[PDB]
């Protein structure tokens, strides 16, 4: 039962209690996504255009 | 003094953090027009409040905070509620209509059309910040905006903000007060493409906080207002070490130095006591020895789990209140030798202590008790794994037979990105396993 | 309508309770991976706990005690015993036992052949036995050169223990047996003892210049059934209930089984169990639990009762499984999920 | 304001949106010149999603009355609400489409499709944001069936990213007002499979039986039909009407009840159904008990035949939504065998405060079963019954149609019916 580094001011104190010892994507790329999701987006909306079509 | 940003999206997101503001006024003494009496240092100064709060000429006391919601009905409750005069309507932003549970919808198809308009906004709040530390992301993993516009936010903010720091709280999803049922898809989807780039979350299950409700406060049938007024008494806790005077928890760094030895496994546990029914005629007051012993009773926990068959990596007490560490040593000593506390070999079996003299601030007219010592443990279980397992169990059931996967394709996302993230996860259960299991 | 589920087809103990239940007609049987139910009969290993309690309205049961198999491994109960204050390392019911780890993988090896080479240093017996939760896979033997290397002819944790040169002997016979007790806990963790026992007994006289005839010295029910020659001409199966057993001891020795065994079975049944009681109670959990044990006993010849194992999923005996199995409905489900005596068990008191 | 664009189409689309609207402008309280006089505000609350304002604080039902003939129209303008309509949203036609699914599709239809469009555009332009269009018709005759699936066709390449839902109700021979009833339904049917996000199932011998054997009404009318489709559309329409906790849009309830782009064909249902012991207040258990049985369904199929894939229940009223989660976890977990076990948590329920007009508590069943494909089975039987003698053809192959649309139409409606079928395994 050990308590090191007791730091005390006005409103409260903190502490540390020791009981046993131990034993990214780019700008780029993230836009390549959201371009090629709404690439699949316009494609799928221009087959529906071109089944209502016939 | 280092600032502290704010960001809520969703509606899960926007509410949680409305009641939050207003118990932050409560506690700092702030107005509902955000004036401060007992500011004395006008126009400025970097006390420890500030990183919350800006000023400005006129002594107005305006949240460091940014609201996002893809349907307007939720933000207008802020646009015209009691604490209308704190935010200006640049952090306020809506947009016409929602992501519809979809988080394809919230990623991608929406979410593409408004995330610059975010990140501006964001942007002017940063550009006040001496020291901008990081921002604190309130979403809900059912929501379509909550899942879907937070990833792709978080995504952007680490590459606008590389070396900040930027912590979660998320809301878990469950069916008891939810309506949905492609939540288990929006979870495991925005857990994916948030891993990572959040260092630190904290996760809230709708069940823990709704059986609170019930079983403590006697409410039968739990509310938003209900639930939102409880789950900000935690997000004080947790986040009054960033705005008091004090040396644990001093700024979001800490925060992964202190919960966090691993990087993947950022997901601590909240445990919180005491809460009291206000309609109750009245209370003994529990000792530092009850409450503190109550930190390990199911019951308290945000999220329900048993961390009996669990491992330990870190363990933190944020007393608040009438408690002296002498008090909390010796019902320390007593917790050890009664509970099972295992700790990971490679990390020592402590706890960090964190005492804030004012007692839990509660709301006038809510569903709480004012206590005189209630306290707040944060703690890194391998006991929180059973979360992710339910969840997944969930997206297995459904994906086997693709149901609902069309909704989401159909906003340009791939399957791919569904057995892509579902990988991950199994990867993410896997290291739970490597660390608490023999 | 209460809702149930069968996931251990193997379970005749819990085979029975289904049929039980489904003949009552207010219990309805689900498919094994439905979630909405009231009662699991889950699988011995790797049972799903994490995802039981979270089911909206709907009270859940289910038939084991997380975290109860360190009662129930070999290795796992030498080290609960040694390492848990409520027992200790001077355990008195208990064989002195070591937990002994192949050396192609802690290890009480080298504490074993210090306590083996006092015995052989007094003129004592040294009589040990090798043993391992991987076992149908026994070793008898007095040296410690063959037990030790019968070990790493293996590849899992064995445990060697005294075994018993002095245990008691049924007449006429002059025969071994072992004790098997049924202690059911409930979800309030109330313990209740079988008020009924079987004598799983050898047929074969025992010997004690000859261990590699393992079969005058080990009485399980699956060795003198296939071994032995002698098998159900003292009694039907080697099963001797506790009315012809407490009939012996009063004929021969004058006692009765009660109080010259009954008393400590009642005693290391409360002792095993509350020790693990702040690890694998369900009070306070949003599921509950209950199941079902099978304590093994050794008696010697001076009328002291030893803990062998405890098996955690354990069979019943054939004439007392309707008795047993309508108990544990009564007892451990009718009082979480009530239906619309004179108690076969003898509850056991403690403090929780 | 998330408005929501109302078409009814065709005698029957026209009678039963005509109750529709008569019976929400009550709830909402406007009388039926426009104006309010209700006493509580959740009326006005989400009021702008089926009325405009206009000047005046006068509200207008945001319809589209379409007919190609005076007659069902001239009785709305001149009967209960008519004048609360908007004088120009009646397109209507004079010609009639004698109940022929290709004069209301092809020919007669299509001559008159532009100007309603044009109204649409009208109605859907001064919407701030545009949730979806919902129509109402039968698919059992010309115009409602034919021009009416001509009117989804293109109302979806105007606007392919807004939701449509429909209320058909499907024909039955005995309820029956012609013998080609089989025909206009099976070709609508393989139309609202391709462009309709929802489509609820109101059968007429459902309907029919539920007033002669439950509601002992010994002589049921078209009329008294109209009262229970009213209030079910009433019924399933609150969630977006009135606000609460379950903010909804018809995007946000579609993704959660269909789990596959086909099936979405939804099998409604309303309590209570009493006879004129009518005022005896219906205890929660006796809701939850008619709205899942079978009688007090309006797709005339038997439920306990298939499985439900997503089913939500919707209560109003003043009482115990602690103990509406215990009726209805209650019938789950007695007759679970009915859900598929691959859909968590695909049962949910809603609370409204406001009864309808003059009940204690009402509950409304919005149901997705693989069941349905027993209406669709009968359909296909009527349908090969008559076509296999190629009987009545002349009606249609005299407006310019092909056998080979009719072979078609069956074939795509018996693919339907098997893909009901794998899910039901
Ligand atoms: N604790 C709590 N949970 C909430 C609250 N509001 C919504 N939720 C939960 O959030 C989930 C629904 O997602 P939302 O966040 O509301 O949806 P969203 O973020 O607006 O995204 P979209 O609806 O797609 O635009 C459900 O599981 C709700 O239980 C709240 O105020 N408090
Ligand atoms: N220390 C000891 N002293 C005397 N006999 C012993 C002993 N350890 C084991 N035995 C004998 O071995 C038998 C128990 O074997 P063990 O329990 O190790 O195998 P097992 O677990 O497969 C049988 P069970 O079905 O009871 O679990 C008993 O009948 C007993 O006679
Ligand atoms: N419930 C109900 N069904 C109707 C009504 N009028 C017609 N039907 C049904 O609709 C079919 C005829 O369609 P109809 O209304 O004539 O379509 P129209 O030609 O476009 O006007 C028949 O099968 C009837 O069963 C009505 O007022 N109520
Ligand atoms: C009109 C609609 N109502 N609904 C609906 C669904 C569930 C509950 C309540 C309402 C739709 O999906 C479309
Ligand atoms: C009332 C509501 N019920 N539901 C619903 C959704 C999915 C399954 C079951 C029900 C809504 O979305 C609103
Ligand atoms: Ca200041
Ligand atoms: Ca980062
Ligand atoms: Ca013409
Ligand atoms: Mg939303
Ligand atoms: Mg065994
Ligand atoms: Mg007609």
């Amino acid at each position: 039962m050990e308590v090191i580094e007791l730091n005390k001011c006005t409103s409260g104190q903190s502490f540390e209690v020791i009981l046993k010892p131990p034993s990214d994507p780019s700008l780029e790329e993230i836009q390549k996504k959201l371009e090629a999701a709404e690439e699949r987006r316009k494609y799928q909306e221009a087959e529906l255009l071109k089944h209502l079509a016939e | 003094m280092r600032e502290c940003i704010s960001i809520h999206v969703g509606q899960a997101g926007v509410q949680i953090g409305n009641a939050c503001w207003e118990l932050y006024c409560l506690e700092h003494g702030i107005q509902p027009d955000g004036q401060m009496p007992s500011d004395k240092t006008i126009g400025g100064g970097d006390d420890s409040f500030n990183t919350f709060f800006s000023e400005t000429g006129a002594g107005k006391h305006v949240p460091r905070a940014v609201f996002v919601d893809l349907e307007p009905t939720v933000i207008d409750e802020v646009r015209t509620g009691t604490y209308r005069q704190l935010f200006h309507p640049e952090q306020l932003i809506t947009g016409k209509e929602d992501a519809a549970n979809n988080y394809a919808r919230g990623h991608y198809t929406i979410g593409k059309e408004i995330i610059d308009l975010v990140l501006d906004r964001i942007r002017k709040l940063a550009d006040q910040c001496t020291g901008l530390q990081g921002f604190l992301v309130f979403h809900s993993f059912g929501g379509g905006t909550g899942s879907g516009f937070t990833s792709l936010l978080m995504e952007r903010l680490s590459v606008d903000y590389g070396k900040k720091s930027k912590l979660e709280f998320s809301i878990y999803p469950a069916p008891q007060v939810s309506t949905a049922v492609v939540e288990p898809y929006n979870s495991i989807l925005t857990t994916h493409t948030t891993l990572e780039h959040s260092d630190c979350a904290f996760m809230v299950d709708n069940e823990a906080i709704y059986d609170i409700c019930r079983r403590n406060l006697d409410i039968e049938r739990p509310t938003y207002t209900n639930l939102n007024r409880l789950i900000s008494q935690i997000v004080s806790s947790i986040t009054a070490s960033l705005r008091f005077d004090g040396a644990l928890n001093v700024d979001l760094t800490e925060f992964q130095t202190n919960l966090v030895p691993y990087p993947r496994i950022h997901f601590p546990l909240a445990t919180y006591a005491p809460v009291i029914s206000a309609e109750k005629a009245y209370h003994e007051q529990l000792s530092v020895a009850e409450i503190t012993n109550a930190c390990f009773e199911p019951a308290n926990q945000m999220v329900k789990c048993d961390p009996r068959h669990g491992k330990y990596m870190a363990c933190c007490l944020l007393y608040r209140g009438d408690v002296v560490p002498k008090d909390v040593n010796a019902a320390i000593a007593t917790i050890k030798t009664k509970r099972s506390i295992q700790f990971v070999d490679w990390c020592p079996t402590g706890f960090k202590v964190g005492i804030n003299y004012q007692p839990p601030t509660v709301v006038p007219g809510g569903d709480l008790a004012k206590v005189q010592r209630a306290v707040c443990m944060l703690s890194n279980t391998t006991a929180i794994a059973e979360a992710w397992a339910r969840l997944d169990h969930k997206f297995d059931l459904m994906y086997a037979k693709r149901a609902f996967v069309h909704w989401y394709v159909g906003e340009g996302m791939e399957e791919g990105e569904f057995s892509e993230a579902r990988e991950d996860m199994a990867a993410l259960e896997k290291d739970y396993e490597e660390v608490g299991v023999d | 309508m209460y809702t149930f589920v069968v996931r251990d087809e193997n379970s005749s103990v819990y085979a029975e309770v289904s049929r039980l239940l489904l003949a009552t007609g207010q219990w309805k049987r689900l498919r094994k991976d439905n979630p909405r139910f009231n009662l699991m009969l889950g699988e011995r290993n790797r049972l799903p706990f994490g995802r039981l309690g979270h089911e909206p309205g709907l009270v859940q049961l289910v038939n084991y005690y997380r975290g109860a198999d360190k009662l129930c491994r070999k290795a796992s109960l030498v080290k609960l015993i040694k390492t848990s204050p409520e027992l200790s390392e001077s355990c008195t019911w208990f064989p002195e036992s070591y937990v002994i780890y192949p050396t192609n993988l802690t290890d009480e090896r080298e504490v074993f052949l210090a306590a083996y080479n006092r015995r052989r240093e007094g003129r004592e017996g040294n009589v040990w036995i090798a043993k391992s939760s991987a076992g149908a896979g026994i070793l008898i033997s007095s040296e410690a050169s063959e037990l030790l290397d019968f070990i790493d002819e293996q590849g899992q944790v064995h445990v060697i223990q005294k075994y018993l040169e002095k245990p008691l002997l049924l007449e006429p016979g002059h025969r071994k047996f072992d004790i098997r007790s049924w202690v059911l806990v409930d979800h309030l963790y109330n313990i209740y003892l079988y008020r009924e026992g079987v004598l799983r007994t050898s047929s074969e006289p025992y010997n004690s210049a000859n261990f590699q005839d393992k079969t005058c010295h080990l009485t399980n029910h699956c060795i003198q059934k296939e071994y032995s020659k002698n098998y159900g001409r003292y009694e039907e199966g080697n099963e001797m209930f506790f009315e012809e057993f407490n009939q012996y001891l009063m004929d021969a020795l004058n006692t009765t089984l009660e109080n010259s065994i009954l008393l400590q079975i009642k005693h290391i049944i409360r002792s095993c169990l509350m020790c693990i009681e702040p690890a694998i109670s369900t009070k306070h959990l949003h599921y509950q639990s209950f199941q079902l044990f099978g304590f093994d006993f050794m008696v010697d010849e001076e009328l002291k009762v030893w803990l062998i194992e405890v098996n955690g999923a354990p069979a019943c005996a054939q004439k007392l499984y309707a008795e047993l199995c309508q108990g544990i409905v009564d007892v451990a489900i009718s009082s979480v999920f009530p239906l619309a005596p004179t108690s076969i068990f003898i509850k056991l008191h403690h403090h929780h | 304001m998330r408005e929501i664009v109302h078409i009814q189409a065709g005698q029957c689309g026209n009678q039963i949106g005509a109750k529709f609207w008569e019976v929400i402008s009550d709830e909402h309280g406007i009388d039926p010149t426009g104006s309010y006089h209700g006493d509580s505000d959740l009326q006005l609350e989400r009021i702008n999603v089926y009325y405009n304002e206009a000047t005046g604080n006068k509200y207008v039902p945001r319809a589209i009355l379409v007919d190609l003939e005076p007659g069902t129209m001239d009785s709305v303008r001149s009967g209960p609400f008519g004048q609360i309509f908007r004088p120009d949203n009646f397109v209507f036609g004079q010609s009639g489409a004698g109940n022929n699914w290709a004069k209301g599709h092809y020919t007669e239809g299509a001559e008159l499709v532009d100007s309603v469009l044009d109204v649409v555009r009208k109605e859907s332009e001064s919407c701030d944001c545009l949730q979806g269009f919902q129509l109402t018709h039968s698919l059992g005759g010309g115009t409602g069936s034919g021009m009416g699936t001509l009117l989804i066709s293109k109302i979806r390449e105007e606007y392919p990213d807004r939701i449509m839902n429909t209320f058909s109700v499907m024909p039955s021979p005995k309820v029956s007002d012609t013998v080609v009833e089989p025909y206009n339904a099976t070709l609508s049917v393989h139309q609202l499979v391709e462009n309709t996000d929802e489509t609820y199932c109101i059968d007429n011998e459902a309907l029919y039986d539920i007033c002669f054997r439950t509601l002992k009404l010994t002589t049921p009318t078209y009329g008294d039909l109209n009262h229970l489709v009213s209030a079910t559309m009433s019924g399933v329409t609150t969630c977006l009407r009135f606000p609460g906790q379950l903010n909804a849009d018809l995007r946000k309830l579609a993704v959660n009840m269909v789990p596959f782009p086909r099936l979405h064909f939804f099998m409604p249902g309303f309590a209570p159904l009493t006879s004129r012991q009518q005022y005896r207040a219906l205890t929660v258990p006796e809701l939850t008990q008619q709205m899942f049985d079978s009688k007090n369904m309006m797709a005339a199929c038997d439920p306990r035949h298939g499985r439900y894939l997503t089913v939500a229940a919707i209560f109003r009223g003043r009482m115990s939504m602690k103990e509406v989660d215990e009726q209805m976890l209650n019938v789950q977990n007695k007759n679970s065998s009915y859900f598929v076990e691959w859909i968590p948590n695909n049962v949910k329920t809603a609370v409204c405060d406001i009864p309808p007009r003059g009940l204690k508590m009402s509950a409304t069943f919005i149901g997705n079963s693989t069941a349905i494909q027993e209406l669709f089975k009968r359909i296909s039987e009527q349908f090969t019954a008559m076509f296999r003698r190629k009987a009545f053809l002349h009606w249609y192959t005299g407006e310019g149609m092909d056998e080979m649309e009719f072979t078609e139409a069956e074939s795509n409606m018996n693919d339907l019916v098997s893909e009901y079928q794998q899910y039901q395994d």
